[PDB]
């Protein structure tokens, strides 16, 4: 029968079965295409697809593509488990901005410390331990310093993990990326 | 509402650039009118008798 | 039913204050030296003459964080 | 005198009539309980029942706060081992230790780094719970029938919408086409329940 | 709002404002302003159970402030 | 010895308890020792005593004339809550008083928020900290 | 009793009063090692930033302007509060004034069924991103709710002090060890110290203190990855067993075990 | 405005859609209402494929504005008189213009509640901005304000 | 405003249809959505066709004939004054080429190291603890489900 | 260095120091560091951005407009806070098709199809015409009376089932092309655009396939097209709900 | 009350028809926004109590110095003469204005009345701009202060300030 194109059976390949719309070209998913990416000259298409990938899990996307395109779910439990996960999204924030405000008085603590480094050994000589070219008596040993730093400020392609799908056996969630049980 | 459809495009350079059509014209009178506020103080400054 | 761990020993949060406000012991010490039969501590032989301040009241009476409660802090 | 308030001889002190009926809550609160231990509700460190609370819902989460040991940890040095993995890939006639030993430098100082942050976090552990946690005492807010009321106050208001009539009450779900599937005379969409 | 409930009167809110605003430990309350209201108001200033009150012949309400004694 | 943890709070705890050099604040706090000694009174009464205790009329539109934002200096606090230890027979070596209520506010100079407290754990009640975590404790 | 941020029992401070940094260092202030401090001047009254949302829910965003051309012929500004899937973001993470929200999903709409959005995708997702404020890790924005960002900083923070401590430990070492390059015999050191401390020990010079040394290096060149060849024995057609692989005793004292671990499809 | 609308029409030969336009046109006349303006634009290529009457989906499709003054009884018989016209694709119809989204919310509007007579005058163009506006309109805006202010009761006193 | 009245009405649509007839020699107005559409000679056949759509267009009929179509240019000041917005455009296209990725040098290289590590990523995933039920078949569950009904003796 | 230094001697430049000439100076110097500096210790970061800019810089009366002029232009004070660029506006800014693919009639399209339990890839002509069939992860054998339902729809599967259809995928285009009389002789590429679908395992190992035939297939465009439900029909009913 | 929907107790501290607060159907509490400023989220807004306490300024007297000429030259701005200040001001609060039941609670979706803010759009100071001055320049207003000539807000004000109320609540012992 007529299936949804995020359906399980959606695109069947059997002796009856038929794929719908234009396949190619200008095609059925004209505007339909969510992601575009001009594959840069010389770049893997690895690192793109989990750029895209990772960009989808994140802000939880593909979340909520899997979770409503399996099975279906009564306006109740959609709205319980959406709340929920936004009532727990909640107490988590509260949680790290106490977290944060802790840590920028480390840090603070640390920048005192700075401080007291400073007025043991002169601020000059800090600064010399810190990396300042001192030692420089002409531009090239400025020059070589700072392809030093444009050497490392350079950004190599990150590698960003996605979590894998788990197939459990009658599916309770096909959100699932871990092992944990949950509420449905 | 016939200054929002006066937009246009022309190739600057070797690139493709949106611009007012009557962009320049509006840059005269505003100057002008600069011009005139400058009269008007300059004298107000002026002797008074 | 899962509720909170200590929710047993869970304090009242709006009147656990009571029991030790300044006010209270200047009562009760007031009329249980006024028997006779009790020796006034020291501390109510001072404040006997320079009894504590009016006006300030907790926030847990009076839900308001706006209103600034104490002279002091 | 020699220790707290809270805890007499025998166990916590029984201030409310639920301790009297129940003496049990006296002296034992779980198995991570011992005597010093009644009246601290929160047992040691490492321990069973020494997880500090927040707003009720007990903070299991600590590590993944620092970004010690999560998913979502805190990389310190990916330039380096990036560039030494391009290293051993391009070519094996010549060998670059050079990159090998970036990449070592950077890790020698990774270590004492992290045990910083550990020392920072435990410290954090004991700061919150001084100054914020309630140590359990307080109703859970991360789950919605905690919020009820919350929600019983929009119920209301879809209720005076409809002259104060249909409470909890929502429109009939249609069908997936219902607008285009039905003759003229048919409401073709979903109405106020109130409307029906 | 309805039939079986009881009908209130400036004297039973009346009451009741300033039982509440005493428990809240307020210092002034607003106050429905009708001839026994204020009337009730004068008695009690008069017996010292407020501290003072006011009418700014404002039609709706007007103003009693409360005394409070040892905490 | 739970005498200077009170001491502490009220020499470090108060934003503003008018000068302690006057002999009217001072006494206020020599009786409220003694009497947290002795266990007369319980520490968090003979606080809320000393924080609510009479100093002056139009305490605040005075307060105005001196402090900002209400904070201040703590010498006088230290110097008059150390006296008063000192008068008051508290310790067999005189020395000590000074010394335990100077060490004890130095260490919690380092910590986060130092100088404010949850009101619940500040002093006694039902349910405490555990002897390390407990605030000016010799333990921390 | 509950402060409105997280929920502290306390207001946030560093310090609060005058004399506490000269009281806490007094012994230091009368002895006059704290005359030309900065630890005891920068720091002094320094208090901790404020965290807060001054817009919890954005009325602020967007500007002005941007309502204009929050209408249905303007693809672009409707896609700079999209997702690059198109979708919108739920309010706790990109909060929006009502107003734009009422506007945006009126304009996706009315531009979608007149061809000029498409039903699904952003494609102005690029150029936009100049509209969204990008937040370099580089910088540090005192209010986040990443606690990525925050522990970071600190690491770098910390890593600047503790280079610091190396430079100044490795840079004595040098003058102690190339004192013996100024002076042979020159004494300088005690003769005691010349008994007891000339000797190699775990703390002068040690061997290694450590398991798995490095010895026998050598320049040979590498050689190609996997030389091996797959062993016989079939790994993949095995299945892995973790529950029931071992037998266990429950030390569950009394009660029915909990139906969540085993007796519950996960 | 009063009314608006977006038409997006097939690309035929012109003759076929100077007579559909005359078609429409005469439709709204007839109706006894005004046209604002009538503003042509290119042939586009939209996000959506459309088909036409054909069912033959195109890629390509003239886009054509108009902006009229009815009443709402009579412009229901001027709706599906356009919908129903097979050189026209898609219209869709903005009755927002007279109160559009940014006005009469709590006390926005200084020193009058809501006059209706600002937006009305006003074509849809000023109350919708198009993505080519930019800041130097804001120039011209206020060259287009103070002449205006200046000429209008001489100009109308006239005669 | 004009408004367009019933006498001047096919006058006004054909001054409007006649807005882009693909040549002029005046710069061209452009859309409410802010395009530069194509440019159709009488007729409305679609004689020129702007840069960004030439691809699109081409490869869709082949067989149809247009011209890339290029603005009419004016020029601000002199060539100087142009010589340096195209030294402008050139150098935020190099702090551009900076920002955008370094991709180190060779590709073949960079695609191994990727899928080497999403590869030690696969094998140190399969080594975690999977959840009972996920592990165990039918023939456990049913034999703990007898166990567990029985269980009252 | 024990170079014996008398003060007395220094006292014709400590003369030069009382000179309001070099005392005006320290003052000027003294205010221009008064300013309130944020930079603490020396930053590395800032050092190098500083010295970047010093490379690239080194590489390199009217009367005053009143308050009561800008009291009656309200144009200006909306010019001043405006976010939108006041001058000749760049179009590739503006246009829809800007950032957007570019097709060419010799185009190869790829479609991977990762689903749960099962991973599939096809390809087509620009025009819409079917080169191969679709070789899937139980087409392959690779799926059943095995190992499990688990795995079926693995990486490793997507990766056996792309990495076998390229393989019979190069010789069919090159007899399609043949037909034409496109030689495509050698040192060519076939253009290619992925398109994905599915947020599944099946998808990584997919396209790692296409990755290392990049010396015969040339990636243009990686787009994906996965369907999202805003509403629609029922989906099959599950367990719980 | 544990009742959901009855929360908001029993407050005869209001201004509303009923002193039970739960059943007045003007205006709907938000429970997850609301209260930062005001303790509990039951209780009153800032502007709209009646009772007041001890140690808290009560309301702002509206406006709409001058009128302190003869008052100490320094003496700044009154802590009690505003500009805007609004005892009728509609807090947004989400079940009433952002009302999100009717839907799956998905991001665009509920129902919204804009009525509530003052619109931060640029539509309407565009919109409505005219070289005819504002009403303050036309004034067009009759009246003026409701309560004709007040020492504070219109007339000039002498003599000493009563910042608490103590003259303002004596007896005539006349
Ligand atoms: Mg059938
Ligand atoms: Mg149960
Ligand atoms: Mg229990
Ligand atoms: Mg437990
Ligand atoms: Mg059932």
């Amino acid at each position: 029968g007529g299936y949804m194109m995020y359906h399980r059976k959606a695109m069947g390949t059997m002796k009856y079965s038929k794929w719908k719309g234009a396949h190619g070209g200008i095609s059925h998913f004209y505007g339909r295409t969510p992601m575009v990416e001009e594959v840069r000259p010389n770049e893997p298409i690895t690192l793109v697809d989990r750029r895209i990938m990772h960009y989808v899990h994140h802000s939880r996307l593909r979340h909520f593509q899997l979770f409503r395109s399996y099975q279906e779910k009564s306006n109740s439990t959609e709205c319980k488990l959406r709340e929920g996960e936004m009532l727990r999204r909640r107490w988590h924030r509260r949680l790290q901005k106490s977290f944060i405000a802790f840590m920028q008085f480390k840090t603070m603590k640390v920048l005192e410390d700075q401080a007291r480094l400073v007025n043991t050994y002169g601020q000059a000589a800090v600064n010399a331990a810190l990396g300042d070219p001192w030692n420089a008596t002409d531009n090239v040993a400025r020059e070589r310093k700072s392809a030093a730093v444009r050497r490392q400020v350079r950004a190599l392609p990150m590698v960003n993990v996605v979590p894998k799908h788990v197939a459990t056996m009658k599916q309770i969630h096909n959100d699932r990326f871990n092992y944990r049980w949950r509420v449905n | 509402s016939e200054m929002f459809r006066a937009y246009v495009l022309e190739r600057r350079g070797a690139t493709d650039v949106v611009t007012h059509r009557d962009a320049e014209r509006a840059a005269a009178w505003s100057q002008q009118r600069q011009r005139e506020y400058d009269a008007y103080c300059s004298l107000k400054e002026a002797p008074h008798p | 039913y899962k509720m909170p761990k200590n929710m047993g020993v869970a304090p009242r949060f709006d009147t656990w204050n009571e029991k030790y406000e300044p006010w209270e012991h200047m009562k009760r010490m007031g009329r249980l030296v006024g028997t006779g039969f009790y020796i006034p501590p020291e501390w109510y032989n001072h404040f006997r003459m320079f009894p504590p301040i009016n006006h300030n009241f907790q926030q847990e009476k009076t839900l308001n964080p706006h209103n600034a409660s104490e002279p002091t802090q | 005198r020699q220790h707290d308030s809270g805890v007499n001889q025998y166990g916590l002190k029984p201030t409310n009539a639920y301790d009297y009926i129940n003496p049990t809550n006296l002296i034992n609160f779980g198995r991570g309980t011992t005597f010093d231990n009644l009246g601290v509700r929160r047992a040691g460190r490492g321990e069973i029942d020494s997880s500090p609370s927040h707003s009720g819902s007990p903070v299991f989460t600590q590590a993944k706060l620092i970004g010690l040991s999560g998913e979502e940890q805190l990389t310190m040095c990916q330039s380096e081992t990036m560039a030494l993995r391009l290293c051993m890939a391009k070519a094996g006639k010549e060998t670059c230790e050079r990159e090998s030993r970036a990449l070592d430098s950077c890790l020698g100082r990774v270590g004492h780094l992290r045990r910083a942050m550990s020392e920072a976090c435990w410290e954090f552990n004991d700061w919150f719970i001084q100054n914020v946690s309630d140590n359990h005492t307080k109703p859970f807010q991360h789950r919605p029938h905690d919020w009820r009321h919350f929600y019983a106050q929009e119920k209301l208001v879809r209720e005076r919408q409809q002259n104060g009539h249909a409470y909890g009450r929502r429109p009939k779900q249609f069908s997936f086409g219902a607008r285009y599937v039905k003759t003229d005379g048919y409401g073709k969409r979903p109405r106020l329940p109130y409307n029906k | 709002r309805r039939r079986e409930e009881n009908l209130y009167t400036p004297i039973y809110d009346f009451c009741h404002r300033i039982r509440e605003a005493t428990e809240q430990r307020k210092r002034f309350v607003v106050v429905p302003s009708t001839i026994e209201t204020r009337g009730c108001a004068r008695v009690m200033h008069d017996h010292g159970l407020v501290a003072g009150f006011r009418d700014f012949h404002n039609d709706r309400a007007f103003a009693v402030e409360l005394k409070y004694f040892q905490g | 010895d739970d005498m200077f943890i009170w001491l502490c709070h009220t020499a470090m705890s108060v934003l503003n308890p008018g000068d302690m050099r006057s002999r009217l604040i001072y006494n206020h706090l020599r009786i409220l020792a003694e009497s947290v000694a002795s266990g007369e009174m319980t520490q968090r009464t003979a606080f809320r005593f000393f924080e609510s205790a009479v100093r002056s009329p139009a305490y605040r539109e005075i307060a105005k004339r001196q402090l900002e934002g209400g904070a201040a200096t703590r010498l006088a606090g230290i110097s008059a809550a150390a006296d008063v230890m000192r008068r008051m027979g508290l310790t067999r070596r005189p020395m000590s008083s000074y010394f335990e209520l100077y060490q004890r506010i130095v260490e919690r100079s380092e910590a986060m928020t130092p100088w404010g407290f949850p009101p619940l754990f500040q002093f006694e009640e039902r349910l405490s900290l555990e002897p390390r975590l407990k605030f000016f404790s010799r333990a921390s | 009793r509950e402060g409105w941020l997280f929920g502290q029992q306390v207001q946030l401070h560093y310090h609060r009063f005058p004399d506490e940094q000269l009281i806490t260092n007094l012994s230091r202030w009368r002895t006059g090692e704290t005359v030309g401090d900065i630890a005891m001047q920068q720091f002094r009254n320094a208090q901790p930033f404020d965290i807060e949302d001054k817009d919890p829910q954005g009325v602020q965003r967007p500007s002005p302007e941007v309502y204009m051309k929050l209408n249905y012929k303007n693809p672009a500004t409707i896609s700079r509060f999209l997702t690059r899937t198109g979708h919108m973001y739920p309010a706790d993470i990109l909060p929006l004034n009502p107003e734009a929200v009422v506007k945006l999903r009126v304009a996706k709409a009315q531009a979608i069924r007149i061809g000029l959005y498409p039903r699904f995708g952003n494609p102005f997702w690029f150029r936009s991103q100049k509209f969204r404020p990008k937040a370099y890790q580089e910088n540090y924005d005192p209010t986040t709710y990443s606690t990525k960002r925050t522990v970071e900083h600190f690491a770098y923070n910390w890593v600047q002090t503790d280079r610091i401590r190396r430079y100044f430990r490795e840079l004595e070492a040098v003058h102690t060890s190339g004192s013996a390059s100024a002076r042979g015999s020159g004494g300088g050191t005690t003769a005691e110290h010349k008994q007891q401390d000339q000797f190699y020990s775990p703390e002068n010079q040690p061997i290694s203190l450590h398991r798995n040394n490095i010895s026998y290096m050598e320049d040979v060149g590498r050689s190609v990855k996997n030389p091996t060849v797959p062993g016989l024995m079939s790994t993949k057609g095995m299945k892995k067993k973790f529950h029931n692989l071992y037998s266990s005793t429950s030390t569950k004292r009394m009660g029915f075990s909990n139906p969540t671990l085993g007796i519950k499809k996960v | 405005v009063f009314y608006s609308f977006v038409l997006v029409m097939k690309p035929r030969q012109r003759r076929f859609t100077s007579q559909a336009l005359r078609e429409i046109g005469v439709a709204v006349y007839s109706n006894g209402g005004l046209i604002r303006s009538i503003t042509n634009e290119g042939i586009m290529r939209p996000y959506s494929r459309f088909r036409d009457a054909d069912n033959t989906p195109l890629t390509y499709a003239r886009y054509i504005i108009l902006q009229l003054d009815m009443g709402e009884e009579e412009m229901g018989k001027v709706d599906k008189i356009i919908r129903e016209h097979q050189d026209v694709l898609m219209a869709l119809k903005l009755n927002n213009l007279e109160r559009p989204v940014g006005i009469r919310s709590g006390n926005k509007e200084l020193q009058a509640a809501y006059f209706p007579l600002d937006t009305f005058t006003r074509l849809e163009e000023e109350i919708n901005w198009s993505p080519q506006t930019s800041a130097d309109i804001y120039t011209q805006l206020e060259m287009n304000w103070k002449e205006f202010s200046r000429t209008r009761w001489s100009s109308f006193l006239r005669n | 405003i004009n408004y367009v009245p019933h006498a001047q009405l096919r006058e006004h649509i054909d001054k409007e249809l006649d807005k882009y007839v693909a040549g002029k020699n005046e710069p061209y107005p452009l859309n409410f959505v802010g395009q530069m559409p194509f440019l159709e000679d009488g007729d409305g056949n679609i004689v020129e066709v702007p840069e960004s759509l030439l691809s699109n267009h081409m490869a869709e009929h082949p067989d149809s004939t247009a011209k890339p179509h290029e603005p009419h240019t004016s020029s601000s000041i002199s060539e100087a004054a142009a010589f340096e917005e195209r030294m402008l455009r050139a150098m935020v296209s190099a702090k551009e080429e900076d920002l955008k990725e370094w991709l180190g040098d060779d590709s073949r290289a960079l695609s191994e190291t990727i899928d080497d590590i999403s590869r030690e990523e696969e094998e140190r995933e399969a080594d975690i603890r999977v959840a009972r039920s996920m592990e165990e078949t039918d023939a456990e569950r049913e034999v703990s489900r007898r166990a567990y009904i029985e269980r009252g003796k | 260095f024990i170079s014996p230094q008398l003060p007395q001697m220094d006292w014709r430049n400590m003369s030069a120091r009382s000179s309001e000439e070099s005392i005006r100076e320290e003052m000027r110097q003294l205010a221009e560091n008064d300013v309130m500096q944020h930079q603490r210790v020396f930053n590395e970061r800032m050092w190098y951005e500083k010295e970047e800019e010093h490379r690239m810089k080194a590489r390199s009366p009217p009367r005053v407009l009143g308050g009561d002029y800008f009291k009656t232009r309200f144009g200006y004070s909306l010019v001043k806070n405006s976010e939108m660029t006041q001058g000749p506006v760049d179009y590739s800014q503006l246009d829809m098709w800007g950032e957007m693919p570019r097709y060419t009639s010799d185009m190869v399209f790829l479609y991977l199809v990762s689903r749960r339990r099962n991973t599939y890839a096809v390809a087509y002509t620009y025009e819409g015409k079917r080169i191969l069939n679709t070789y899937t992860a139980g087409n392959r054998g690779l799926k059943g009376g095995d190992r499990g339902f688990r795995s079926e729809g693995s990486t490793d599967n997507g990766h056996q089932v792309t990495s076998m259809y390229l393989n019979d995928l190069l010789p069919k285009l090159r007899e399609m092309r043949a037909s034409e009389g496109r030689p495509m002789g050698r040192g060519e590429k076939v253009e290619l655009v992925v398109r994905v679908m599915g947020f599944y395992n099946g998808r990584q190992g997919a396209v790692r396939a296409v990755q290392d035939r990049a010396n015969e297939f040339h990636v243009r465009y990686f787009e994906d097209i996965t369907p999202f439900p805003l509403n629609g029909p029922k989906m099959p009913r599950g367990v719980f709900k | 009350a544990n009742h959901p929907n009855r929360q908001s107790g029993i407050q005869f501290l209001t201004h509303y028809n009923t002193h039970q607060r739960f059943r007045v159907n003007k205006d709907y509490i938000d429970y997850m926004h609301w209260g930062k400023e005001q303790g509990q989220a039951r209780l009153p807004h800032r502007h709209q109590r009646v009772a007041f306490d001890f140690n808290d300024q009560l309301h702002p007297t509206r406006i709409g110095y001058a009128w302190f000429a003869s008052q100490d030259p320094t003496f700044g701005h009154h802590p009690d003469l505003s500009s805007s200040f609004d005892p009728n001001y509609r807090v947004f609060s989400h079940p009433e204005h952002w009302n999100k039941m009717f839907t799956k609670r998905r991001p665009g979706e509920g129902d919204i009345d804009l009525s509530v803010l003052p619109s931060r759009s640029l539509l309407g100071p565009l919109m409505a701009h005219s070289d005819t001055k504002g009403i303050p320049y036309f004034k067009v207003d009759n009246r003026g202060h409701s309560n004709g000539r007040v020492p504070g807000v219109n007339a000039p004000f002498f003599g000493e300030f009563d910042q608490k109320m103590m003259q303002a609540m004596s007896r005539p012992l006349n």
